[PDB]
DNA sequence: TACATGCACAGGATGTATATATCTGACACGTGCCTGGAGACTAGGGAGTAATCCCCTTGGCGGTTAAAACGCGGGGGACAGCGCGTACGTGCGTTTAAGCGGTTGCTAGAGCTGTCTACGACCAATTGAGCGGCCTCGGCACCGGGATTCTCCAGGGCGG
DNA sequence: CCGCCCTGGAGAATCCCGGTGCCGAGGCCGCTCAATTGGTCGTAGACAGCTCTAGCAACCGCTTAAACGCACGTACGCGCTGTCCCCCGCGTTTTAACCGCCAAGGGGATTACTCCCTAGTCTCCAGGCACGTGTCAGATATATACATCCTGTGCATGTA
C-alpha cells in the first residue's frame, strides 16, 4: 500500500477533478391534457342555416364547446368548457390541433364530392371507435387502496386509489368512495375480499420433500366458477397434478383453439384451494395475448389476486408500491400480497433484478417456443429464477432441428435427459432409428399433446396442393447472371453498382419470384418488349408476364374471383407484397394488406373490414411471420403460399388463419414453387423438417415449533377471539387461514374452548355464590386477567343476533329492518345518529365483529363513514359507547 | 398507389442529424451556430470519410479479402498523421 | 430550481465537454460508411470494430475542428461560427 | 549454470529478451549490439511509468479506483511534455478537457 | 497467445499504485502507446545508423534517438534510466 | 512635389518580390544569429557555408508562408493591416503555439 | 574558444521583415509586428539547430554539415530540396 | 551476352541499381525480380511528368535552361504534383504571384 | 589519396529530359533539385512497401507490394498513369 | 335509591437499533506445459585506432556603395458607437426510428497441420557502364538608351 | 450658380532592343568497380483439407427518448458615421554588408591493421498463459434486547 516508484521529474500538481455545479447559473398544475370530443352549438343554435363552407380556427372557437380531459383528474371529472370559458391555460396548443383535424380538415373532405360515400361512412365509422374507447375510461377495473384523507374542513372522507378499465398504473387516481360504491360496487366488494383475504402466500402448506398423493378425478372441482369444463380440458388438469405430485415439470403441447389458457387457469386454482399452495406463482406471455388472459383470471377464478407488471417506469413503482407487499413501509423482510402475476417477455429482461429476487412456487411460459434457444438473453433471464415447479405452454415444442427440444428440456429438466444428437436422413443406420425410438420413449411421460381432430370432430378438412412453374425470359437471364456472379450484365442497368451480390441464395429467391425486384428491370422490360408502353394495362402485361408465378397467379385469380371463394396471400418479403398490391391495383380488385408497417390500430380495423358480411374485398395480401398468432380470417378460404419458408410451422401458422374452429368451408391451399431454382432446395428442406416432428413428437429458526400445544399466546389469542367472534367451534378453519389463530387443529382449539366457557361458568357460579354472602376476572393457563361474566354475555349476545339474521335476512345482509319500535335516542353524538345508524351498526358487528371498529369505519356499504371519529374536534361516540350501544340496544331488542 | 418503388427514401448523408453537429459543436465549446453550418459540416464530414475508406479499402485488397478490418482502418489512419489507439489489439 | 435566461448553451457545454460517449447515432453513421464504401469496391464486409473505429475517429476529427472554427470566429469579434470560418480553419491548417 | 533472466540482471520489469527480438526482426539493422535492447526497454518502462503514475492520480481526484481512457487523457492532456509527444494521437473514448 | 505487454504495465503499475486497477480498453491503449513509441525510437535509430554508414544499431544510437524524439526534460530523465540500466547489466 | 498615394508603392513591391527568387535577409546579421544560437547547444562549432545558406533558405520560406496565414486572418476581420493578433491566430490552428 | 555573440536577433531589420511580408502579399503592416516576428524565427530556429547538433554530436564531428541540417529539417516535416540527399 | 535490366523492360532509369539500392535499405529479408523494375518505370514516369512541365514554364519565360524556378513554377501549377510535394521547400524557387482582391485598389 | 565516388540521378534525369524536350537544358541547382526529388519518392515508396509487407507478415517485397504503395502515396491520376506505366514495364521485362 | 356519561390512570403490544450467522465475489494459491529465452562455443567481418594529407573554414584588411536609420507630413484605416431587422434559440406538441432482442441458412476468414516447388540468396568470373578529370564557347546576365505604359491631379465642361 | 466627372498631360516607372563577356553546361576520355551471367541450394509461400465464429440479407416486435415542425420574441450581426492614431512615402545622413585578396591551420577523409563482438547453431529448462480451487472480507437477512406509545378499565358527578 506504499509505492516504491516516484517520478523526480518537477512538474506542477494537477487538480483532475472533473464534477461541476451549475448553481451559480440559479436565480402540480391544472390545464388541458385530452380533448376528447366537441359539440355543434357552443350555448344554442340560433339557426342550423349556412351549413356550407368549413368553418375557421376563429369561427369553430366562437361556435362549439369541447369535452376537456384535465390535468390530475381522472376522466369522471371531464367537463364541456368553451375557448371563451376556460379562456387560458396550459395545453391551449392541444386545443386548436384539435379544431384543426377534427372539424376544420373533417369537415373539409366530407365537402368535397370527389370522397366515395363509402369513404365518408369509414370516416364516421371511424369517430365512432374513436368515441367508444373514450368511455371505457370512466369504468373503474381495480381498487388499489383505502386512505382516510382529511379534506379542506372536510372531515375525513374515504379515499380510493381506483386504476382505471384501458389505463395503466401511472393513471390511477384517488376518488371519493361514497362515488365509488355508486359507480361500481362490484369492485368495492372484491376490494373487500381482497383485503382480509384467506388465500395468502404466507399462509401456504409447505409440501417438502413429501407431497399429497394425487387421485386421479372426473369432477369438475367447485372452485372452478367459470362455465362447463369440457372433457379434453379435465383430462389436462389431473396429467399436471400428477406431475406436480411426483415433482415433475411438463408441458402443454395442445394445438390453437383447445383453449390452452383455461387449462392452466385452472390448474393454479387447484393449486391453491387443493394443495394449499398459494405462493407467489408467476405467468410470462407475449404482450398480445396479454389482455385474454387476464380476463381469464377474471372468469374462471374471479377469487385469487391476479397483478399485470407492465407499463412505463412510472407505472410499474406504482405497482410496487401498493400491491407486492402486505406492508411496504416495515423495514424488515416483506411478506407478498398476490397470488398470480402476469407479465411479458420484455420486462422479464428490464426488470430481472426486482423480479429474480423472489421465491415463486409455480412459473409458466406461453409460448415457449420463444426459449428454443439456449444462448438468448430470456433464457439466461428465466433460468436464474428462483422458482420450485416450471411449465412450458407450446404449440410447436419442435420446429427445426433437435437441439430446440433439448433446450426446452433443458429448462425444464437441469441434467436428467442428454439430447446430445442429430438424427440425420443420410445415414439411416439401425442405430440412428434406435436413437428415435429412444427418445420418443423418454420424453412421453412430459408432453401431452392433442390434436383438433381427435377432439372437436366438427371441421372441414384441408388439402394442400403443389404447383411447380418454370422461370420466365427475364427470370431466367437474372438467375443465370447472378449464379455465375457475372457483376457487368448485372450492373449494366443500375443506379451506383446498387446490385450487391453479399448472400446470394437471396439473390436467387428475389429472381425466383418477380424480376422487379431488383433495380430497373422496369427499365429493360417494357421498352424492350413494348417500347412507347407508357399508358396502363400495357404496364400490367409487363408485370403479369414477366414473371412465371405472376401468370399462374392471375389465371388462378380469374378463375376463384366467379366461384365463392376468398383468398389470402403469404409472402416473406414485403417488396414483393408491394408489387401484387400494385398488380391488384390497376386490375381493380378490393384487397386489405397487413405486414410489419401496419401499426395495431389499423391492423384490427382491416381484420373487420375483411370479416364484414357486406365486405367488398376479395384478397388480404399478409407478411408471413407478420401479425402474431390472434389473427383470424375464417371467412376467407383459400390459402397462396407465394413464397415457402425455412421452417414448415411458419406455413401451418399461416394456414391455420383460415383453417380454425369456426371455418365452415373447404379450406385450399396452393403452394407457388419455380422448378430449377432454390425454391425446391427449401420445399425439400422443410419436408425433412416436417418427418422429423412427426417421428419425434406427432406419435401419439432459532427456536422449534409444535403441534398443538397451547401456550400463553395461544390462550391469549382465544381469549380475543372469544372476545369478539365467539362461537368460533363452526369457524375455526377460517380463522386459521387468515392467520388469526395460531397452526394448531381444530380439535385442540375447540376442547380448549369448552374448557374456556366451562372456567367462565364456573367462575360466574362462584361469583354469584361470593355476590349474596353479606348482601369477576379468572386466569386460565397463566393469562391473567379474563372477564368471564362479560363475555358469556356476549357470547349471548352474539348467538342471538346470529340466529336472528342468519335466518331472516340472510341473503341479503344489507338489507335489514329493525322493529317498528325504536329504542331511545343516544346521549347527543356528534353526528345525526337515527334509526338506521343503529341498524348499519348491526349490520356491522355482524360482519366485522366486535372491537374492530377501524373496520366498521372504512366501509361505504354501511354508510357511516363520516358518522364514527374512533381517531385520526373531539366528538361524542367512541369505541367503549358504540359496544354499551350495541349492548342497549340488542337488550332492548331482546326485551 | 405507387409501392413497388423503393425510393422516396432520405438521404445517408442526413442521417447526421443536426442535433447531433449541434453537440459535437458543443464539445468544443461553441455557443451560437449559424444555420448554414450543417450543411457545410456534412461535406467536411464526407471528404474526411472518404479519403480514409479509400486507403482501408487499399489496405484490404491488397491483402486479397473481402473484409475491412479495424486493423485495416488504424493503418489507413496512421499514414494520413491520425494515429489512433485503443483498437490496435 | 429556475435557470437563468441565456444559460442553456453554456449547460449544454459543461454537459458533453464532460462525458466520452459518442454523439453521432451508430445506426446511421454505419448505414453512411457503407454508401461511401460503396464507390472504391463492390461488396465489402466489415467488422463490427472497423465501424466503431471509424466513427471514434471522425468524432474526434470534427470536435477538434469546431475548436479552431470557434477560434477564427471570435477573431472576427462574434459569437456564432459561420461557413467562413470552417473554410479559413481548414485552410490554414492546409487543408484547402 | 542456472540461467537468470536479462531483465532482472538490469533491474527491469520490461522484457529485454523480446525487445531483442522485436528488433532483430523489424529490418532496422544488420546487427544489434548487446546493450540496445537494455537501453530501449529501460526507456519503455520509464515513460509507462510516468504516464500510470499521473494517470493514478487522476483516477483518485475523481474517486475510483481504476484506471479507465478518460483518466489516461486527462493525464496525457494536462502534462505539457506528453502532450507535445502525444499530439498528433487520438485516445478512444477519451474526451477532452473541459 | 496474442503476445503483448499486458504484465509488464501491470507490474509497472503494482510499484506506481500498489492499489489502483486498470480497466482493459485502458490497457489496450497502454499497448497501443509502447508499441508506439518502440516503433518511432527503433526507427530513429535504424536512420542514424544509415546516415553514418554503420550497420549495428547500438546503445548510442538509442540515446541519440531518445535525445531527438522525447520534449525537454522527459529526454533527460529517460537517458539517465537507460544509462543506468546498461551499467547495471554490464557489472554483473 | 510628386506623390504616390498610400498603398500604391506597396502594391508595386508585392508585384517585385513575388517575380524574383533571392534571399531576403542579409547573409552576415543571419550568419551571426545562427552561430549565437548554437553556442548555447555545444561550443566551438564550425559550421559548412552551405549550411547556412540551407538553414536561410527554410528560414525565408519558414516566414514567407507564416504571412500568408496571417494575412488570411487580417483579411478575415475585416481589415488589411495585419496584426500581432494574426501572428497568433495563424499559429494556434496551424498546431505551433 | 571565440568570444561571445549578443543581441543579434536585431539585425533581422525592419525593412528585411517588410521584404518578407510584401513576398508573403501583405499590403500593411502594423509596428508591432517585428518583434513579434523576430521571436518567432528565434523559436524555429532554435529548434532546427538543437536538431542539427544532435546529428554533428552523435557523428563526433565539430562542423556542422548541409546534410545535417537537411536531416534535421526532415525530421520536422519540412523536407528542403537542392542541399543534397 | 551483357544486357541491362533497364533495356529489357524499356527503360532509361537504371534497374540494376535500384536492386541494390533495395537490398541494402533494409526493407525486407527477401527482394522480388519484378520488384525494381516495376519501381524504376514508376520514378522515371513522375520525372518525365514533372520536366515536361518545367520545360514548358521555361518556354514561357523565353529560356532554354530549366532553372529551380522553373521546377517551382511547374510544381505549384499543377494541383496533382502540388499535392504530393504540399511539404517540400524548392530552394531558390520562390512563390506564386498571388495577391488578394480585396488588397486591389478600387 | 583518391576522391570518393559519388552516386547520382543526373545522366537519367538528362537522358528523360532529352525525350521531352530536345532542345532544353538544366542548371547544376536544377539538377540537384530533381536528384533530391527522386531520392526522395524512392524512400517514400520503398517504406510504405517494407510496411505493407510486415501488416502481411511475408518476407519479401514484391511488385504487389509496389504497385499498393504506389496506390497509396500518390494522389488521383498520377497513380493510374503510374501503375499502368510500371505494369507495362513488367510485362515487358518478363516476356524477355 | 339507581342508571349513564366524563375522567384519570396502569400496563402490555408494536417499533427500533444491535450483534450474529449466511451468502457471495474478488483475491491468492496450486498445476501443467510448452515454447521461447538463456547458456555455450566458434568464425569472421565490422568497428576502432593510428598516421597522413589537403582542403575549406576562420580570421584580417581595406574600400565602396547600397542599404538601413531617421525625421516628418498627412491620408486613410482602425475602432467605437449607434440603430435596426432578422435569424437564431426556446418551448411545446407530435411523430419516428434507434436500440435491443430474434430468425435462418450460407460463406469468409482465422487458425491448425502438412506437402512441394519455384524463386531468390549467394558465389565466382567477367566486362562495360558510369564517374572524375579536362576543356570550351554559347545562354544568360548586366548595361545603356529610348518607348511606352501607368498613376495622379488639376482644369474645363456639363448636368442638376 | 454650384458640384461632379472626364480628360489631358506630366512625370515616374517599366519594358524592350542591342551589345558584351563570362563561366558553367555539355561533350570527350580513360579506367575500375558494380552489374551481369551462370550454377547451386534451401525455404517462403501457395495450395490443400478441416473446424468454428462472425457477418449478411430481409424480415418481426416493443419501448422510449430523440428528432422534427411550428410559433414567436429578442440578441446579435451588420451597416453607417465620425475621429484621430499611426503607418506610408520620401528625402537626407550614417553605417556596415559585400567583395576581393591573402594566410594559417583544424579537422575531416583515407588507408592499413587488429581484435573483439555479434550471428549461427544447438541443447535445455522455466516464464508466461490457461485453468481450477481454497480462502477471507464485505454485503446481507435475522434473532434479540431495549424502548416508546396507543389503548382499555375502574372511579365520579349528574339525571330520573
Amino acid at each position: 500500500k506504499i509505492p516504491t516508484r516516484f517520478s523526480n521529474r518537477q512538474n506542477k500538481t494537477v487538480n483532475y477533478n472533473i464534477d461541476y455545479s451549475d448553481d451559480d447559473l440559479l436565480e402540480d398544475f391544472h390545464g388541458i391534457d385530452i380533448v376528447i370530443n366537441h359539440r355543434l352549438k357552443t350555448s344554442l343554435e340560433e339557426g342550423k342555416v349556412l351549413e356550407k363552407t368549413v368553418p375557421d380556427l376563429n369561427n369553430c372557437k366562437e361556435n362549439y364547446e369541447f369535452l376537456i380531459k384535465w390535468t390530475d383528474e381522472s376522466h369522471l371529472h371531464n367537463t364541456w368548457e368553451t375557448y371563451e370559458s376556460i379562456g387560458q391555460v396550459r395545453g391551449l396548443k392541444r386545443l386548436d390541433n384539435y379544431c384543426k383535424q377534427f372539424i376544420i380538415e373533417d369537415q373539409q373532405v366530407r365537402l368535397d364530392p370527389y370522397v366515395t360515400a363509402e369513404d365518408i361512412e369509414i370516416m364516421d365509422m371511424e369517430r365512432e371507435r374513436r368515441l367508444d374507447e373514450f368511455e371505457e375510461f370512466h369504468v373503474p377495473e381495480r381498487i388499489i387502496d383505502s386512505q382516510r384523507a382529511s379534506l379542506e374542513d372536510g372531515t375525513s372522507q374515504l379515499q380510493y386509489l381506483v386504476k382505471w378499465r384501458r389505463l395503466n398504473y401511472d393513471e390511477a387516481t384517488w376518488e371519493n368512495a361514497t362515488d365509488i360504491v355508486k359507480l361500481a360496487p362490484e369492485q368495492v366488494k372484491h376490494f373487500q375480499n381482497r383485503e382480509n383475504s384467506k388465500i395468502l402466500p404466507q399462509y401456504s402448506s409447505n409440501y417438502t420433500s413429501q407431497r399429497p398423493r394425487f387421485e386421479k378425478l372426473s369432477v369438475q372441482p367447485p372452485f372452478i366458477k367459470g362455465g362447463e369444463l369440457r372433457d379434453f380440458q379435465l383430462t389436462g388438469i389431473n396429467w399436471m397434478a400428477f406431475l406436480w405430485s411426483k415433482g415433475d415439470n411438463g408441458i402443454l403441447a395442445d394445438e390453437m383453439g383447445l383453449g390452452k389458457t383455461v387449462q392452466t387457469v385452472a390448474f393454479i386454482s387447484w393449486l391453491i384451494f387443493a394443495r394449499r399452495q398459494n405462493g407467489p406463482h408467476i405467468i410470462v406471455v407475449p404482450l398480445s395475448t396479454m389482455p385474454a388472459w387476464l380476463d381469464t383470471f377474471e372468469k374462471w377464478a374471479p377469487d385469487l389476486n391476479c397483478i399485470c407488471y407492465m407499463g412505463n417506469q412510472k407505472s410499474r413503482d406504482t405497482i410496487r408500491e401498493y400491491e407486492f407487499y402486505t406492508n411496504p413501509r416495515a423495514k424488515g423482510k416483506k411478506t407478498m400480497k398476490f397470488n398470480v402475476l402476469l407479465t411479458t417477455y420484455e420486462y422479464i429482461l428490464k426488470d430481472r433484478a426486482e423480479l429474480g429476487s423472489i421465491k415463486w412456487q409455480f412459473m409458466a411460459v406461453d409460448e415457449a417456443h420463444r426459449l428454443k434457444n439456449a444462448e438468448s438473453s430470456l433464457y439466461e433471464s428465466l433460468n436464474s429464477f428462483k422458482v420450485a415447479n416450471r411449465m412450458l405452454i407450446t404449440g410447436t415444442p419442435l420446429q427445426n432441428n433437435i437441439k430446440e427440444l433439448a433446450a426446452l428440456v433443458n429448462f425444464l429438466m437441469p441434467g436428467r435427459f442428454t439430447i446430445d444428437q442429430e438424427i440425420d436422413f443420410e445415414n439411416q443406420d439401425e442405430e440412428q432409428e434406435e436413437y428415435i425410438h429412444d427418445l420418443h420413449r423418454r420424453i412421453q411421460p412430459f408432453i401431452l399433446r392433442r390434436l383438433k381432430k381427435d377432439v372437436e370432430k366438427s371441421l372441414p378438412s384441408k388439402t394442400e396442393r403443389i404447383l411447380r412453374v418454370e422461370l420466365s425470359d427475364v427470370q431466367t437471364e437474372y438467375y443465370k447472371n447472378i449464379l455465375t456472379k457475372n457483376y457487368s450484365a448485372l450492373t449494366a442497368g443500375a443506379k451506383g453498382g446498387h446490385f450487391s451480390l453479399l448472400n446470394i441464395m437471396n439473390e436467387l429467391k428475389k429472381a425466383s419470384n418477380h424480376p422487379y425486384l431488383f433495380d430497373n428491370a422496369e427499365e429493360r422490360v417494357l421498352q424492350k418488349f413494348g417500347d412507347g408502353k407508357m399508358t396502363r394495362e400495357n404496364v400490367l402485361r409487363g408485370l403479369i408476364m414477366s414473371s412465371g408465378k405472376m401468370v399462374l397467379l392471375d389465371q388462378l385469380l380469374t378463375r376463384l374471383k366467379k366461384d365463392g371463394h376468398r383468398v389470402l396471400i403469404f409472402s416473406q418479403m414485403v417488396r414483393m407484397l408491394d408489387i401484387l398490391g400494385d398488380y391488384l391495383s390497376i386490375k381493380g380488385i378490393n384487397f386489405q394488406r397487413l405486414d410489419g408497417t401496419v401499426p395495431s390500430a389499423q391492423r384490427r380495423i382491416s381484420i373487420d373490414h375483411f370479416n364484414s358480411p357486406d365486405s367488398n374485398d376479395f384478397v388480404f395480401l399478409l407478411s408471413t411471420r407478420a401479425g402474431g398468432l390472434g389473427i383470424n380470417l375464417m371467412t376467407a378460404d383459400t390459402v397462396v403460399i407465394f413464397d415457402s419458408d425455412w421452417n414448415p410451422q411458419a406455413d401451418l401458422q399461416a394456414m391455420a388463419r383460415a383453417h380454425r374452429i369456426g371455418q365452415k368451408n373447404h379450406v385450399m391451399v396452393y403452394r407457388l414453387v419455380s422448378k430449377d431454382t432454390v425454391e425446391e432446395e427449401v420445399l425439400e428442406r422443410a419436408r425433412k423438417k416436417m418427418i422429423l416432428e412427426y417421428a419425434i413428437i406427432s406419435l401419439g429458526r432459532a427456536r422449534a415449533n409444535d403441534m398443538d400445544s397451547i401456550g400463553e399466546s395461544e390462550v391469549r389469542a382465544l381469549y380475543k377471539a372469544i372476545l369478539k367472534f365467539g362461537n368460533l367451534k363452526e369457524i375455526l378453519d377460517e380463522l386459521i387461514a387468515d392467520g388469526t389463530l395460531p397452526v394448531k387443529s381444530f380439535e385442540k382449539y375447540g376442547e380448549t374452548y369448552d374448557e374456556m366457557m366451562e372456567a367462565a361458568k364456573d367462575c360466574v357460579h362462584e361469583e354469584e355464590k361470593n355476590r349474596k354472602e353479606i348482601l369477576v376476572l379468572f386466569n386460565f393457563k397463566g393469562v391473567k386477567s379474563l372477564n368471564a361474566e362479560s363475555l358469556l354475555s356476549r357470547v349471548e349476545d352474539l348467538k342471538y343476533l346470529k340466529n336472528l339474521i342468519n335466518s331472516n335476512y340472510k341473503d341479503d345482509p344489507l338489507k335489514f329492518s329493525l322493529g317498528n319500535n325504536t329504542p331511545k335516542p343516544v346521549q347527543n353524538w356528534s353526528s345525526n345518529w337515527t334509526k338506521e345508524e343503529d341498524e348499519k351498526l348491526l349490520i356491522g358487528v355482524f360482519k366485522y365483529g366486535y372491537g374492530s371498529w377501524t373496520q366498521i369505519r372504512d366501509d361505504p356499504f354501511l354508510g357511516i363513514t363520516d358518522k364514527i371519529f374512533l381517531n385520526e374536534s373531539k366528538k361524542v361516540p367512541g369505541a367503549i359507547h358504540l359496544g354499551r350501544r350495541v349492548d342497549y340496544l340488542l337488550s332492548f331488542l331482546r326485551g | 398507389g405507387a409501392k413497388r418503388h423503393r425510393k422516396v427514401l432520405r438521404d445517408n448523408i442526413q442521417g447526421i442529424t443536426k442535433p447531433a453537429i449541434r453537440r459535437l459543436a458543443r464539445r468544443g465549446g461553441v455557443k451560437r451556430i449559424s444555420g448554414l453550418i450543417y450543411e457545410e459540416t456534412r461535406g467536411v464530414l464526407k471528404v474526411f470519410l472518404e479519403n480514409v475508406i479509400r486507403d482501408a479499402v487499399t489496405y484490404t485488397e491488397h491483402a486479397k479479402r473481402k473484409t475491412v478490418t479495424a486493423m485495416d482502418v488504424v493503418y489507413a489512419l496512421k499514414r494520413q498523421g491520425r494515429t489512433l489507439y485503443g483498437f490496435g489489439g | 430550481h429556475r435557470y437563468r435566461p441565456g444559460t442553456v448553451a453554456l449547460r449544454e457545454i459543461r454537459r458533453y465537454q464532460k462525458s466520452t460517449e459518442l454523439l453521432i447515432r451508430k445506426l446511421p453513421f454505419q448505414r453512411l460508411v457503407r454508401e461511401i464504401a460503396q464507390d472504391f469496391k463492390t461488396d465489402l464486409r466489415f467488422q463490427s470494430s472497423a465501424v466503431m473505429a471509424l466513427q471514434e475517429a471522425s468524432e474526434a476529427y470534427l470536435v477538434a475542428l469546431f475548436e479552431d472554427t470557434n477560434l477564427a470566429a471570435i477573431h472576427a469579434k462574434r459569437v456564432t461560427i459561420m461557413p467562413k470560418d470552417i473554410q479559413l480553419a481548414r485552410r490554414i491548417r492546409g487543408e484547402r | 549454470a542456472k540461467a537468470k533472466t536479462r531483465s532482472s540482471r538490469a533491474g527491469l520489469q520490461f522484457p529485454v529478451g523480446r525487445v531483442h527480438r522485436l528488433l532483430r526482426k523489424g529490418n532496422y539493422a544488420e546487427r544489434v549490439g548487446a546493450g540496445a535492447p537494455v537501453y530501449l526497454a529501460a526507456v519503455l518502462e520509464y515513460l509507462t511509468a510516468e504516464i500510470l503514475e499521473l494517470a493514478g492520480n487522476a483516477a483518485r481526484d475523481n474517486k475510483k479506483t481504476r484506471i479507465i481512457p478518460r483518466h489516461l487523457q486527462l493525464a496525457v492532456r494536462n502534462d505539457e511534455e506528453l502532450n507535445k509527444l502525444l499530439g498528433r494521437v487520438t485516445i478512444a473514448q477519451g474526451g477532452v478537457l473541459p | 497467445r496474442k503476445e503483448s505487454y499486458a504484465i509488464y504495465v501491470y507490474k509497472v503499475l503494482k510499484q506506481v499504485h500498489p492499489d489502483t486497477g486498470i480497466s482493459c480498453k485502458a490497457m489496450s491503449i497502454m499497448n497501443s502507446f509502447v508499441n508506439d513509441v518502440f516503433e518511432r525510437i527503433a526507427g530513429e535509430a535504424s536512420r542514424l545508423a544509415h546516415y553514418n554508414k554503420r550497420s549495428t544499431i547500438t546503445s548510442r544510437e538509442i540515446q541519440t534517438a531518445v535525445r531527438l524524439l522525447l520534449p525537454g526534460e522527459l529526454a533527460k530523465h529517460a537517458v539517465s534510466e537507460g544509462t543506468k540500466a546498461v551499467t547495471k547489466y554490464t557489472s554483473a
